[PDB]
C-alpha cells in the first residue's frame, strides 16, 4: 500500500 | 467592482517530471516520481531503509552500468517508468 515515495532536490529558507 | 485581468499563456517556473523504481531480487519495490534532475541517491538510501540494510552491504545498477550517489535522470538518459536494480554481496566465508 506504502510503495511510494515522493522527492526533490532544492531547499531554502 | 471586480479586480479580474487576463493572464499571460506563460509558465517559466515549471520543471519536468520522471517515474523511477528501484527493485530487489526478493521481489521487494517503491514507485518514486522525481525532477529530472533529483539525484538518485535520495531514492536509493530510502529503499536501503525501509529493508533495514546497511548500504555498504548492496550494489546499484542501471541499463548495464553503476550508478553513483550523483547521478541523475538527465545523467543516465533516462526515458520514463524504468527500473533502477539492487544487488546483495557475498565476501568473507570458509574457502
Amino acid at each position: 500500500e506504502d510503495a511510494f515515495i515522493v522527492i526533490s532536490d532544492s531547499d531554502g529558507e | 467592482m471586480a479586480d479580474e485581468k487576463p493572464k499571460e499563456g506563460v509558465k517559466t517556473e515549471n520543471n519536468d517530471h520522471i517515474n523511477l523504481k528501484v527493485a530487489g531480487q526478493d521481489g521487494s519495490v517503491v514507485q518514486f516520481k522525481i525532477k529530472r534532475h533529483t539525484p538518485l541517491s535520495k531514492l536509493m538510501k530510502a529503499y536501503c531503509e525501509r529493508q533495514g540494510l546497511s548500504m555498504r552491504q548492496i550494489r546499484f545498477r542501471f541499463d548495464g552500468q553503476p550508478i553513483n550517489e550523483t547521478d541523475t535522470p538527465a545523467q543516465l538518459e533516462m526515458e520514463d517508468e524504468d527500473t533502477i536494480d539492487v544487488f546483495q554481496q557475498q565476501t568473507g566465508g570458509v574457502y
